[PDB]
């Protein structure tokens, strides 16, 4: 009955993990997703498998690369005709035209420059389990609803009855268009919780292609904590996507892009260290301890203990 | 997959009809075409003089049964059961819903009726057609010229001189200089006028020194070329909406940019280098892609899977009265016109029936009004019902049938005449219970529901039971969605302004009807909107009365593909969030706008020589509602005001999705010309053109308007550097780390 109700605020640079996160607390703490609601993600999973397919198609042009087996050509050109918008169906020949596409070498390498354009990280994910998505009575998985992308905009509250408190918590949109509507969620904020995306470190923005994402993640942060409306707020910070980091610092080394990088190369537990460092470290302007977080939100089980923690965190300072 | 008008080939090259007439019973063989673009339907019938209707102007479409039938047995005579009813066509046309006239068609041949009748239908309902672009709106113009010829087949000049019948010197000298034709007795060979020539003829008719300001502003001092990457700029910063996605809506690029010179820019020195000159660019601002609004809008791409309670419903008050309340007719013709509209709650006011036929019929009262039979007005309602659209339609019901043998009658006459659309039990998704929600206008499509009083027409009554209004506690108390109240537009004012949050939260859940006081005998409206900001779902009025309340009532509906449903405000619907209607102060978690219309300029608004001007309005919270803007009136001039004047603004909208702009030009004196409603939450931003329309929502020709607007997200007077370091952090922050940088070596230690 008498419950206190605690507000929370996840912010972010786009793509950065705001919405997953929701999803995982709608796992764990709300509702979930019954097999009714997972019907509803089929139409948005075939939608990314052709959105990432004609990102990569667009990219065989832009970065000058040969389609190694010729008959792709007429497959890439079945493809990009496609309006994206309209699809909730994955049936032939568009199954095997990308299935067919996926398999080339030239698409491949394309893949492996996905750094240089805009391409989903749920894209391989998808690509490679194709023929359990075009199965004709395919129901997405929990972790296939998780992988899905959908972009947000505006402002969106989701409540969650844990047992001692609800936690309003509002979703918003990453993008600079979107912060200008920002203002509109500060009043009464318990504590921000920011999200950033480690892999991000080495790629540039959508809306602007020649700045970093860390480097924009990084200033957004610095900023966003020395507000007025979050003098009694705590600050969590969490730095997710950890798994591609582990993966992405193998081939794509921090120093050529964060050039006061002191550590080694091909080591992703010194980088997203430095990665902490860099954005809580010699802050003349903020004065509250940062409670970080090294999250992958597309693992339930991660985010049941991270959260968890920021639970008794939070509760503790109110 | 909302496809643009097509005009089949059997009306292109036509079919041969004979137009009768119930009242001189003229009988004319006539070969109905309609026009390539869909404009028109037209007909050569009294000699050779050609006859034409504006598809725009289409109200309904009627064949067989439905057709209106010859009462005359002389022209019947000329005609001659059910074969010969199959091939007739009765085309309804009208500027609102009480004046209409009847155009009744025969066909020759067999089944060629019906293919007209829904062919004409589907043009007359079209929504690329009725949000057509300025320049389609001209071409339209170009087109009602070349079709309405002389008896020898030439276009005559005094009807060029009747369409621009404002100043017919500056017409004459127009058409001299294109080398056509300009004196008033004399014709012109259509082969002669051509669409280029006639895109000629209005340019030195309407001198554009607006647009030349526009093309001085946006960069070009050499004015007469633009560059590629300059319309790239100017439609990217300018003429973009601001408060929308990069990723989801993103920029154009340079290829995208490419296109539209080639689909516009005429001279093919400027195409050849990727430039536009003031012709391209002209043509590109009264374009397909420049319009006001984006097609999402329009388009019925809302959720519809929400309670019928969380939608603001389309209604009728006493929708069987023509004119007034006291003394006037009552038609059956209104029903059809309603639902035809978009109305989607008629009412019905049943009385019991005399000792001869023991009919029940319908009027007001006891009244100085005539009466209709209540079987003909369900089977109207049958007709028309879901014709514009597939989602529920409340039938509110006022029974004063006290007899038994007829009560049971006018429910046989709702069970046969509707059938398996009258919704008799309950679904099985949502049981009548306590804590159950009404089900969505999805799970309703193609239901007609009943809303009578309770204790054989009453078992036909499930989820809109109506029931005398205790208070919003006692509504609580017993949590019970299916019931509902009715709520005269007094009482209504007296819970709205008491009791408005405790109205949000009953409105949640459950319904609330509206009708307007008894003593608006003239059937004068109320502000509709009043009520929707306490989310009163049927707010019914006055369909006969086109006032400025059943203007903003039509223009409104008309979005989300005119079918009478608009969904609620997410704080309007949701249990756990909760508002002051009456805040003068912006709400958290509700993101407020700021809009900044400015009135330009405005062309062909009258047809004769007379000052203009133009009203700037919103309608929305009262916070929001602001409606005494009004630019100057223009000196006597009609083909081409521009008026240099202060940009209207509106600083604070507090709750946008709920706000509506309202655009309106008047003659000199008051006299009505043209408006237009926008939903402020979906209008863009920059210049572009806004096509007038009637007060019924009819889209006008050739009065439209030029004007700019400018709506972004809401920021606050202190709250405007915080806002700029959210949108480029990089800026603020390099400047703080620099700043500390550089008194690197004045600290030292
Ligand atoms: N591999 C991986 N992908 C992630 C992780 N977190 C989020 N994503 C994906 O990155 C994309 C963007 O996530 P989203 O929550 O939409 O970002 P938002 O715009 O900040 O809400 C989605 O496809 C997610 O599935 C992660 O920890 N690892
Ligand atoms: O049209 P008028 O002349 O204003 O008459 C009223 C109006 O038709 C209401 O809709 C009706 O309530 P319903 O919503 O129940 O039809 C009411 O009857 P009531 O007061 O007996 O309910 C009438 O007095
Ligand atoms: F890119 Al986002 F929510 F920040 F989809
Ligand atoms: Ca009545
Ligand atoms: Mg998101």
């Amino acid at each position: 009955d008498a419950r206190r109700e605690l507000k929370l605020l996840l912010l972010g640079t786009g793509e950065s993990g705001k919405s997953t996160f929701i999803k995982q607390m709608r796992i764990i703490h709300g509702s979930g997703y019954s097999d009714e609601d997972k019907r509803g993600f089929t139409k948005l999973v075939y939608q990314n498998i052709f959105t990432a397919m004609q990102a990569m198609i667009r990219a065989m042009d832009t970065l000058k690369i040969p389609y190694k087996y010729e008959h792709n050509k007429a497959h890439a050109q079945l493809v990009r005709e496609v309006d994206v918008e309209k699809v909730s169906a994955f049936e032939n020949p568009y199954v095997d035209a990308i299935k067919s596409l996926w398999n080339d070498p030239g698409i491949q390498e394309c893949y492996d420059r996905r750094r240089e354009y805009q391409l989903s990280d749920s894209t391989k994910y998808y690509l490679n389990d194709l023929d359990r998505v075009a199965d004709p009575s395919y129901l997405p998985t929990q972790q296939d609803v998780l992988r899905v992308r959908v972009p947000t905009t505006g402002i969106i509250e989701y409540p969650f009855d844990l047992q001692s408190v609800i936690f309003r918590m509002v979703d918003v949109g990453g993008q600079r268009s979107e912060r200008r509507k920002w203002i509109h969620c500060f009043e009464n904020v318990t504590s921000i919780m920011f999200l950033v995306a480690l892999s991000e470190y080495d790629q540039v923005l959508v809306e602007s292609d020649n700045e970093n994402r860390m480097e924009e993640s990084k200033a957004l942060f610095r900023t966003i904590i020395t507000y007025p409306w979050f003098q009694n707020s705590s600050v969590i910070l969490f730095l997710n996507k950890k798994d591609l980091l582990e993966e992405k610092i193998m081939y794509s080394h921090l120093v050529d892009y964060f050039p006061e990088y002191d550590g080694p190369q091909r080591d992703a537990q010194a980088a997203r260290e430095f990665i902490l460092k860099m954005f809580v470290d010699l802050n003349p302007d903020s004065d509250k301890i940062i409670y970080s977080h090294f999250t992958c939100a597309t693992d339930t089980e991660n985010i049941r203990f991270v959260f968890a923690a920021v639970k008794d965190t939070i509760l503790q300072l109110n | 997959q909302l496809e643009p008008p097509t005009v089949v080939e059997t009306l292109r090259r036509g079919s041969k009809f004979i137009k009768w007439d119930e009242e001189t019973s003229s009988r004319n063989l006539v070969t109905l075409r309609v026009d390539p673009n869909g404009f028109f339907l037209y007909w050569t019938g009294p000699n050779m003089e050609v006859d034409t209707l504006d598809i725009s102007s289409i109200r309904d479409t009627r064949t067989g049964r439905y057709a209106r039938l010859p009462k005359d047995p002389k022209i019947r005579e000329v005609l001659g059961d059910a074969r010969l009813e199959e091939k007739l066509m009765t085309v309804v046309s009208g500027p609102d819903p009480v004046n209409t006239v009847f155009l009744n068609f025969m066909a020759v041949q067999d089944d060629t009726a019906k293919v007209w009748s829904e062919e004409l239908f589907k043009l007359a309902m079209n929504i690329l057609a009725q949000n057509a672009s300025r320049n389609t709106f001209l071409r339209k113009a170009y087109t009602k010229l070349k079709l309405q010829v002389n008896q020898d087949g030439r276009i005559p000049v005094k009807n060029i001189l009747k369409m621009f019948s404002a100043d017919k010197k500056r017409v004459e000298t127009a058409l001299e200089s294109c080398g056509l034709k300009f004196n008033r007795s004399e014709s012109i060979r259509p082969d002669e006028f051509s669409l280029e020539i006639f895109e000629r003829f209005l340019n030195k008719l309407c001198l554009r020194p607006d647009i030349d300001k526009i093309l001085l502003e946006i960069g070009a001092k050499g004015k007469p070329y633009l560059t590629l990457e300059q319309l790239m700029d100017f439609i990217n910063q300018k003429q973009r909406d601001p408060r929308l996605n990069e990723v989801l809506y993103p920029p154009l690029r340079p290829s995208q940019a490419r296109l539209l010179i080639e689909k516009y820019e005429p001279n093919q020195q400027f195409l050849e280098r990727d430039q536009m000159s003031m012709e391209g660019f002209s043509r590109y601002l009264g374009g397909e892609e420049n319009g006001i609004l984006p097609l999402e809008a329009l388009d019925l791409s809302t959720d519809m899977t929400q309670p019928l309670s969380a939608y603001f419903i389309n209604s009728s008050h006493n929708t069987y009265l023509t004119a007034g309340q006291l003394a006037g007719t009552s038609s059956v013709e209104m029903y059809r016109q309603a639902l035809l509209w978009g109305c989607r709650c008629v009412e019905l006011d049943v009385w019991k029936g005399r000792p001869p036929e023991e009919e029940p019929f319908i009027t007001h009262g006891f009244t100085m009004t005539t009466e209709v039979p209540l079987r003909d007005v369900l089977e109207a309602i049958a007709e028309t019902a879901f014709k514009t659209s597939p989602y529920p339609v409340i039938l509110s019901f006022e029974n004063h049938v006290d007899s038994a043998k007829q009560q049971a009658k006018m429910a046989e006459y709702c069970r046969s005449i509707f059938g398996d659309a009258l919704l008799i039990e309950p679904l099985d998704k949502y049981p009548l219970a306590p804590g159950v929600p009404l089900p969505s206008p999805q799970d309703l499509m193609g239901r007609i529901l009943v809303k009578n009083k309770k204790r054989e027409m009453s078992t036909l009554v499930n989820y809109i039971e109506p029931v005398k209004f205790k208070s919003f506690e006692a509504a609580r108390k017993r949590n019970k969605c299916f019931e509902m109240s009715s709520f005269v537009e007094t009482k209504a004012m007296e819970q709205l302004t008491k009791s408005p949050m405790e109205f949000v939260e009953y409105n949640k859940q459950q319904l609330s009807r509206i009708y307007p006081k008894g003593t608006r005998v003239d059937s004068s409206n109320y502000m509709p909107q009043l009520f929707w900001n306490v989310g009163c779902q049927l707010v019914a009025l006055n369909f006969q009365t086109l006032d400025v309340a059943m203007q903003l009532n039509a223009g409104v509906f008309e979005y989300n593909g005119r079918s009478g449903y608009l969904l609620k405000p997410e704080f309007m619907r949701r249990p756990d969030k909760s508002f002051d209607p009456f805040t003068e102060v912006i709400v958290d978690g509700i993101v407020a706008n700021a809009l900044r219309v400015k009135v330009i300029s405005g062309q062909f608004l009258s047809d004769r020589k007379v000052g203009i001007y133009v009203e700037v309005d919103m309608f929305g919270l009262p916070v929001d509602t602001r409606r005494k803007y009004r630019t100057r009136t223009s000196q006597g001039n009609s083909f081409n005001p521009v008026w240099d004047e202060e940009p209207f603004d509106f600083p604070k909208v507090v709750l946008p999705t709920l706000a509506s702009l309202r655009i309106a030009a008047f003659e000199e004196g008051g006299k009505f010309v043209g408006h237009r409603i926008l939903p402020v939450s979906a209008i863009r931003s920059g210049y572009h053109y806004v096509c007038l329309r009637n007060e019924a929502n009819q889209p006008l020709c050739l009065p439209a308007l030029l004007i700019y607007t400018e709506a972004s997200d809401y920021i606050p007077d202190d709250h405007q550097d915080y806002a700029e370091a959210l949108i480029n952090p990089i800026k603020h922050v390099s400047l703080m780390d620099q700043r500390a940088r550089q008194l690197a070596a004045l600290i030292g230690e």
